[PDB]
Formats: C-alpha cells, structure tokens, sequence
C-alpha cells in the first residue's frame, strides 16, 4: 500500500488569502493524484483530477501543481464558503487510500444504516441514477469519526474486476445489479472495527477521471 | 488380434507427439499396423464359404498383407542400418529422409 | 505545465521523448508523431541515427495456429534521418530541444490517411508471442544506415496507438425493416427495429425498439437479439470474423395476425467476452486488456487496408427465420486530457 | 523416459 | 605479470573476471573454476547474487532436424552464492580482490571428475542456432534466489572450455592382427598392422605399417586405410556416429601365397572434413572452427556420460573382406602458456 | 591493416648496459605481440613470443613487458654478440606486418633466386625438414634493402586457409605439397615492386607460438 502525507494538519487563514496544501506520496504515482473536498454533514466533492486538471462544476480559484513526488493545491482567494476539509488521493495503485486530510478554519443514494449488533452481517444498497454500471466503476469508501476517508471496495462491471482493501479483504462482497442498475455491499464482520459512514461513489469506467460523484451515505454504528 | 491392432493404432495416434513415435517412424509404424490389420482381416477369409470371388480376395489379400508388413519392416531396418553405419565411405551425409 | 514520455535504452545514452502516447486522426488530417532523441557522442563514423515508424499487422487463427502459420505484414514503414550531419518544427519540439539541450535531435512523422487504427486481436491462453492485430511502433536505430542489422541494445522500441473518436455529427438513427412472404399462400410477416442513436460509447446501454406484425399461420417461438462484431481482414483475403459480444433470448410469443412492440437493453462488455479468442479490442501496449475495439470510421469515399471493425445489432425471429441487421458505431469519444492507455488502478 | 529436454568480452592486467 | 578475462553486462555494473579460459583436468583432479565478480550497490532487497556453472549438452542429427526434434540436457549444474550476506581462496583470487576492491566477491567451482570434455559437433549451413555438443558456461544472476526468471541484462554469460591433454605415458603402440579362413578348403589369409606410436597430436602425420600374407586362391584388389572417428553419445541412447576423417585407397595387389609389407602416411585435418556435418570438434566459443575433437581419455576404472570421442585406424582388404581396427589417441599436448581458443590471426 | 611504431630508430650503448625498446600498436592487440631479431647476412630469429614469454634457445637476458598498448623489450646486459636489428610483430590481426625496426651499434631451405626480367613470373621453392605442413603454418616474408621485414603470404594446410597482404593480393599463389612436404610460391608481377629477399618461415599450426623457424632465403633482383 501507498500512504499519503498531507500538510499542514490544520490551517487557518483570512478570507481572500492564498492557501497552499502539500501532498507527499510514498513513491512515484505517475501524476495520478486527485484532490477532493468535503464539508461537515455533506458528501465529499471532487475538486482537482488528473495532475492539476480542473474539474467541471467548481470555481477556478482552486489550482494544482506537481513537483516530482510533491503535489501542491493552491487557493488564490479563500471564499467564505470555501472552508472545508481537503484530501489528497492517488488512484495509480491499489489501495486508493486518501491522504491525512487538512482542515481550513477562519445521482447516487445510499441506504442500509441503523443500529448494528457487535457481530453479524450488514447489507448496504446503492441506488444509481443517470448512468449505467457498465459505463462507470462503483466504489465504496468508509469514513470513521475523527478520521478521514478510506478506500474500501471497488467494482468494474465492464472488465468484471473487483478490488478490496487489505483490512477488509475476505469479508466484503460487492455486487452490481445491472438489471436493477444498483449496487449491493455485504459485510460479515464482528466488533466495531468498521464503525464508519459508507459513501457509494462512482468514477469513469475507462479513463478513471476521479471519483466525481459521491453518494449521500448512511450512518453505521456497531 | 484386431482388437490389439486397433488399440495400438489408437495409442500411437493419441501419442503422436511423443519423441518415441517420431523417432521410430510414424509412416512406417502406421503402414505396418495397417498391414497387421489386413492380416487379421484376411485370417477369416479362408474360414468362410469358398467362392471364386472369395478365393481371389483371400489370395490377393494374403499376398498384399505379407508384402506390406515385410516391406515396412525392410524400410524400418534400412533406416536403422543407415543411422547405425554413420557417415559412409566417400560420403558426408547419408541420412535417410523419413 | 506539460510532461512527456521517455524511453531509455538498456545500454548507452539513447533516450526517446514523445509528447503523447496517442496519435489520433481526423480523417482529413492525422496528428503527427513528433518527438526528440538524446544520443551521447559515443560514435566516430556512425554519425547517422534513424527513426522508423512501423504499422505492423499480424494475424493468427486457431486452425492456422494448430497448422503452424501466422500471417505477418508491414502496412506502412517510414524512415527518417534524425541527425542532419525544411522539416518545420513544433512548439513542443522546440521546448524539448530547449530543456534537453543541443543534442536533442527532433523527428516528425506525418501518418498518411486511409490507415487502420491500432486494434489488437484478443489472444488465447495458448498464444504467448506478439499480440495479434495492427500495432504502431517507433524504433530508433543508432547504426550506419539500414544495411547494418538491428541491435536490441541500440534500438529503442516504443509502442504508440493511433485511434479514432466519435464524429461530431451523430448521424441518422438506424431503422431496419424486413417483410417476408411465407410459402403458405401470401401471408406477410413484418419485422422492424430501431436504435436510440447511431453513435454509441463503450459501456453505454443500447436500447433497441423491436416491432413485429404477424400475418401468417405460425407463431414466433423466441426472439434472439445480439450484438455482432465483424472484423474484416483485407490482407491475405482472410474470411470475415463474426463474434456475438452480447446476446438476449426472449421466449415471448406473438400471436398470428397481431402486433407486438417491445424494447430491449443490451450492454456489451469485455467480462463476458474475455474467453472469446480472436476478438478485436483496442490497442494494447503491455497487455492491459483494453476495452473492445472502437468501430473504425470509413469516411473516405473506402480502402482495403488493415483490419476494419464494425458492430451490428442482429434481430432474429424463428417461426425458416427472419433476420435483420442494424449497423451502429461503438467508438470512444474525445477524452478530456489524454487516454491513459493502461489500467488506471494498477493493482 | 521418452523425453527430449530434462556487451563484449574484455581483458585487464592484474599486477602480482 | 598476470592478466585475466573480463566479461561485462550490457547494463549496470556487473563484471566477471576469470583467470583463464581453459579449465583442464588430470583425471584424479580437475582445475577449479576460480573467478571474481564486481557488482555495484544498486540493490535494496535483492542482496543475493548467484553463479551457475552449467555443462549443457545439445544434440541434433540431419534426420532429427528434418523431423523437428533436437535433444538437450544439463549434465551438471552447480550453483554458488557469491555474496555472503570456509570456502578457501587462492592467490589469484586474493590478487583480484586486492586490485578490484572490496566489492570483488569470489566464486570457486570444483568440477567433479568423470565429466565429458568440451566437444562441439560441427554444424551444417542449415543449422544456425546453438552449437551442438557439450558446452560449459558460467552465468551470473543478480536476482533474489532462483525463483525469479533469468534476465539477459543482469545475467553474465561466459563460455569456458574443459579439455584434456595427452598423458605422460605414451602407452604401448597399437599392433592388430587378423587371420581369416576362406570357404575354399583351409586357406588362411593373414593381415597385421602397427602404428608408430599410441599418442598422436593434431596435425601430426600418422605412419601405419601394414603387412599382408596371402595363402588363398584370390588376389587382393585394393587396400583401404582410413581414420575413423567415433562419437559415442551416452545420453538418449543415440546411435554411434562414425565418420572417416581421412582415407587412402591403394590399387596394389598381393599375389597368393606371398608376403607384402608397406608403410602408409595419413594426416587427418579439418580442411577435407569441413563439409562433414555432425563431426565432433574441439570446444568453441564464438564459432572459431577449432581443430578436431581431442580423443577423451577414460582412465577411470568408465562412465556413460556426455560425448565420448575416439579415433581408430581401419584397414580393409577386399578379395568377403578382411577388416582390422587399431585404436589411437588424437589429443593435444599441454600448451606452454595457454590455449588462445581462437584463430590467432583474426583476419 | 595495423602499423607498428618502433622506437628508437637507432640505438647505441656500451657493452653490458640495459637497453629498452618500445613498440606502439595502432589499436589493441590482446597482447599478441612478438619480438624478433636478425643479424646482417643471417635469417631472423625469434626472441620473445606471446606477451613476454621467453622462447627456448635464447639467452635469458632479453625480457618483455606490456603496459596497455605499449610493449617494452629490455636487455639487462648488452653482450658483444647481441648487436642485431630488432623488430616488433603483431599476429593478432592480418596483416601481420612487422614494426619499423631498431638498430643496435657499439630446417627450412629457400631457393628460386637469380636475375629477374622486369615483367614475368617467379617461382620460389621452400624445402621443409623436421615437420609436416599440417602441423605448422607456412609463411613467406619479404625484406627489401633499406627496410625491414614485411609479411606477405600465409598458408595453413590443416584449416585450408590462405592469406595475402593487400599490396600482394591477386598476384601471389602459395601452395603446400604435402606428399613432397614442401612449399611453392608463384608471383606473376612486373617492374621492381617486389625486389626483396624472401624468407620461408614457419609457425605453430594451432596456438601460433610466433615464427620460430625462418628460412635462409635467396636474393631476388629485378
Ligand atoms: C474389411 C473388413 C473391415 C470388413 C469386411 C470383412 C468381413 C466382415 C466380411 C469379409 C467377407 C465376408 C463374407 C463373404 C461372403 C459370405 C457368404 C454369404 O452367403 C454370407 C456372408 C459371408 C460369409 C460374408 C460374411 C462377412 C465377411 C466375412
């Protein structure tokens, strides 16, 4: 696995200033590094994808740069609404675990949450709208309280490929119902090792233009 | 005898890729097996109701089967002798093309 | 900020830098293969270095492989003297010269039109040699002209892909009809089929509207709707390769003297067709198992060269049979940045 | 038992 | 003043230094293959380098080549871990360590006895692959144990030759006699032949004294004296290869009830036998077309391994026929400095 | 061809002193350099062969050394009889032309000499005793007045190989009569281009231990 280091741990700046966030990879990533952002109580949204290529639907204030292994995210003006938690992700290699996550201070539907017994099986349903399972890759990413996002599962129906993280291998089953055009996640586990909120995101099937769309997610408590 | 001959034929056909069959001579072994099958067929030509057609068939088949078997044996032993003798006097490559 | 791809020799200092790994074409014009080479002054008399663009074409079938013959030909070989011991340059080439140094010798190839796109036939487990299909390669030779033999250490081999994208004009939607007269008196059976669109992207669902009018004395047993892929091989007069990449059989029956309209969804993908030997797929570099071959566009007013890949939705009704074909294009659109040409998640 | 399979050079002076 | 032979990898810094290119044997003992390797500290986890001594044995005949099979086997493979992440060294190895530096890792192989000498069968114009015969090779692998595949860039391949020389004792001179009784009553014909010596050097003339006593009713037409070379192939139960490397036919006749003694000179050489495919010759490195294979000495009290080459002077008299064979050894003597193992005048 | 440079051109030293002679090659010779000596009115005799390996039959005063391309011949004591012309030869490559030749100051039989017409054919006979043509390589080397030796022809009967110099190619034919155990040289030429004394020497057939034995030679005048 490749661990991403994100700096600074916590950043505070005035409105309209320029903020620089650094991301360091364990080894070479062939510039396959994306930058995401999430707001409290909201699903993460992609900001930068594929080596400083701005994604459609976000303001042009955000910019990217790459110096060797290092990646830099620059914000020229700190908008009042641009106060979110930023993450650095690398999808060149599996696992696709995100970065540490920096904090700034002054359709897909997920279901299957609720109270969970200490040991048992859980089912998560992801309703997908506007796209087909063969035209996209469906990923499931968990986020625990007090920590950032962590890649868990990935399914590509076009190539028939499945990928799971080392900490979740052997207990996670991801399936794509093409006729129903939905996703199912089965997790037979024990204790509170997976007490996290699960987001059902999607990525481009072939060129993998980042995790553009993220599901709302549901709270899972053991 | 016919069962044994067909079993050997099937064994050689299935195991045609082995070095032993190739070195022994695929063509020669196949024609020898065909002659053996012809002999096992001609076995019962004599044991039947004799007719001029059957008489001619039995004599011709016996002659042809003996000729085929022993000519295949001659070709096999001639290839063996050519290989064993090595390079002949006054020659450089006397190998027999199979 | 711009980056290029560098290929280095195992020995010596012979590095080839290319701006992009995909050289697309627009029918009228083809994007030129522009690159630079750094070679150390390690030569005394062999002051000539050559760059060769080769559009190799290889083919092998199961029966041919068993027999022991595999067709091979060079569709187009272009040789350029990189070292001039005329030829306008580009901004990328000038930047490469400035960054690399004085030793950066440029080389530009203008790929002629009417050439097949980089499409590789899917090889089976038995096949372990060179990929079957049309492969574009750039080879750098540091030797005295072409008289000398090719040396692996000196030559730099880099695989490039020439691909086409979906046209701007979607084109008229397919609409195919067929009326058949049965032998029992004059009883016509009508079949019609239509598509949502003409241009289709890989992995996108395909919606086919099929309407059947039965005026006969027989009832249709089952309806088979398939997505046939055809690989015309112009060279060596090879027989056309037809492969069903997706199929759907419906047991619904249509009563005589009655009408029945329905919609069917077919989504071709490689997971179900991974076991189909000889299937044409997109260009490959290091066996990445790319998507299905994008249906080449013969906008030229049409040459018998290379491998021509096409897709047709075939609808067949039994009770002989009535078969209809609707051609459609399954081609990738223009990517935003670049095609990665590899599995983006490596592991 | 019936089976079939089962840079350039240089020189230098080394002192004694 | 001493010098060694250095083989360098195409890429990286992996150099193998060997003191001598010929590793002779004295039946009781064999000269050890002692060498050193310089490897740059370019590894992080693969801190193991292996040296493999392989006595490969390949064979192919004209009929087998036409059929499509060529025998191949590894008579002896020895693996030594050159890098110790016991084993006494030699003066040459210590000098190599001192001159090369600390990175010079030694490796010593003790070739076991009863192994065939480096003899290569002469290949015809059709054959263009690996040389047929017994070849000794040293291969250096910079990889994690033997589990990883062999890489051409990392591995260093150097061909060494193991040869034997003429024994100190010349041995008794050959003297072969044969008396034949004809079918016509009891009429004995006597033939005797003798050699000048038993040990013969390559290119040296061979003097054969032949004496015939005719007490029969027939007259000898011609006398054929030849130098047959026999190549016993112990592996794969291959038939013995017999080839006349030199011949002489005499039309002189011997009257019945009379004696006739004569001397014949036969000088085997490669120029007349250059067209004899499959002939066994001395070990080769880069197709130098070395001399005839030196007749191996089976002083051991005699193992069926590798290729056993022998020479016999055959005398045949017609009018059936009377044939006699005199074995003799055609082996090189001990060279003064070293065998060059190549054409001394290169051009 | 490879040209050998011999220094000094002329050397004079007292008796018993040490004399050093240097020989430089055009390129690498793989230490296949020999040192010969000849006296006036006498055939040349080999002194050193195969990278400073002393030949049998000569005094141990002569010694050799090799430093890269350079070769050094050292004489510890200059004997009164050790006043001869020394030559440096390289037999690694063909041609095997000798060196410039330095001067020091205070069986095989050749026949076929005599007066020669300006243009015609000449035959030289070399009678060989004590060895066979298949056990040795027979060379013919010409020496012109005012100049050193020059390799001309080489024949190897065992391998059936023939070699001629560029200046004599196409006009020189060398044959080895095995039954007569002799050598014949035929030269169809014109003018005085080959007005030189020809020596019929021999070398070891296989390992080529230098030109140990040299013929007496006969004078050829055009
Ligand atoms: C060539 C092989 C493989 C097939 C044919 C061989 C056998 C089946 C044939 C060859 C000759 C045949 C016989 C020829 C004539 C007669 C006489 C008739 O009134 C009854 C059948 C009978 C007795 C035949 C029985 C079958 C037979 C023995």
């Amino acid at each position: 696995d490749i661990q991403m280091t994100q700096s600074p741990s916590s950043l505070s700046a005035s409105v309209g200033d320029r903020v620089t966030i650094t991301c360091r990879a364990s080894q070479s990533v062939s510039s396959a590094v994306a930058w995401y952002q999430q707001k409290p109580g909201k699903a993460p949204k992609l900001l930068i994808y594929s080596a400083s290529s701005l994604y459609s639907g976000v303001p042009s204030r955000f910019s990217g740069s790459r110096s060797g292994t290092d990646f830099t995210l620059t914000i020229s003006s700190l908008q009042p609404e641009d106060f979110a938690t930023y993450y650095c992700q690398q999808y060149k290699y599996v696992p696709v675990t995100f970065g540490q996550g920096t904090k700034v201070e002054i359709q897909l539907v997920e279901s299957g949450g609720g109270l969970v017994q200490p040991g048992g099986s859980l089912r998560l349903s992801c309703a997908a709208s506007g796209f087909n399972v063969y035209s996209s890759s469906i990923h499931w990413v968990r986020q625990a309280p007090g920590k950032g996002l962590e890649w868990v599962a990935s399914i590509s129906s076009y190539y028939g490929y499945t990928y799971y993280a080392d900490s979740v291998k052997g207990r996670f089953t991801i399936s794509a119902d093409t006729s129903k055009n939905t996703a199912y996640l089965q997790m037979n586990s024990l204790r509170a090792e997976d007490t996290a909120v699960y987001y059902c995101a999607r990525s481009r099937q072939f060129w993998y233009s980042g995790l553009d769309y993220w599901g709302q997610g549901t709270l899972v408590t053991v | 005898g016919f069962m044994c001959t067909c079993m050997v034929v099937t064994v050689f056909i299935k195991h045609n890729n082995t070095p032993l069959v190739k070195a022994s001579g695929r063509e020669l072994c196949y024609i020898l097996l065909f002659g053996v099958g012809l002999s096992y067929c001609m076995t019962f030509f004599f044991i039947a109701k004799p007719s001029p057609v059957i008489c001619a068939l039995r004599r011709l088949g016996l002659g042809s089967s003996f000729a085929i078997c022993y000519s295949a044996l001659l070709t096999k032993t001639n290839c063996i002798a050519r290989i064993f003798d090595g390079v002949k006097n006054g020659a450089q490559r006397p190998k027999f093309i199979s | 900020g711009t980056r290029v791809f560098k290929k280095a020799s195992p020995n010596g200092k012979l590095t080839v830098y290319l701006g992009k790994r995909d050289f697309v074409d627009h029918i009228d014009l083809v994007d030129p293969v522009d690159g630079v080479v750094l070679v150390d002054p390690e030569y005394l008399k062999e002051r000539r270095v050559y760059v060769t663009l080769t559009v190799a074409f290889r083919y092998g079938r199961e029966d041919l492989d068993v027999l022991g013959l595999t067709f091979r030909k060079d569709l187009f070989v272009a040789n350029v003297q990189s070292f001039p011991p005329k030829k306008p340059l580009t901004r990328l080439q000038e930047r490469l010269i400035k960054k690399l140094g004085e030793h950066a010798y440029p080389f530009t190839f203008e790929i002629p039109p009417n050439l097949p796109s980089s499409v590789t036939l899917q090889p089976g487990p038995e096949d372990t040699g060179k990929a079957l299909g049309v492969d574009y390669e750039v080879k750098a030779f540091v030797a005295e002209n072409l008289e000398e033999k090719i040396h692996k250490r000196n030559s730099v081999r880099l695989v490039i892909e020439k691909v086409q994208y979906a046209p701007e004009r979607p084109g008229p939607q397919p609409t195919a009809e067929t009326t058949r007269q049965f032998l029992m008196s004059d009883k016509p059976l009508h079949l019609e089929a239509s598509l949502d669109k003409e241009i289709y992207y890989h992995g996108e669902p395909i919606s086919v509207n099929v309407h059947v009018t039965n005026n006969t004395n027989k009832t249709v047993k089952k309806i088979k709707i398939s997505v046939r892929q055809y690989a015309d091989i112009v060279l060596f007069n090879t027989a056309q390769y037809k492969v069903p990449v997706a199929m759907e059989e419906a047991d619904d029956t249509v009563a005589p003297s009655s009408t029945f309209s329905k919609v069917y969804t077919l989504t071709p993908f490689l997971a179900n067709n991974r076991e189909k030997r000889g299937l044409a797929l997109d260009g490959k570099l290091k066996h990445e198992d790319t998507n299905l071959a994008s249906s080449t566009l013969l906008r030229e007013g049409r040459e018998i060269l290379g491998i021509i890949v096409s897709y047709k939705v075939k609808v067949k009704l039994v009770v002989s049979d009535v078969a209809v074909e609707l051609p459609f294009t399954l081609m990738h659109p223009k990517p935003k940045e670049e095609p990665p040409h590899r599995e983006v998640p490596e592991n | 038992k019936n089976v079939v399979t089962h840079q350039s050079s240089a020189s230098t002076y080394v002192p004694t």
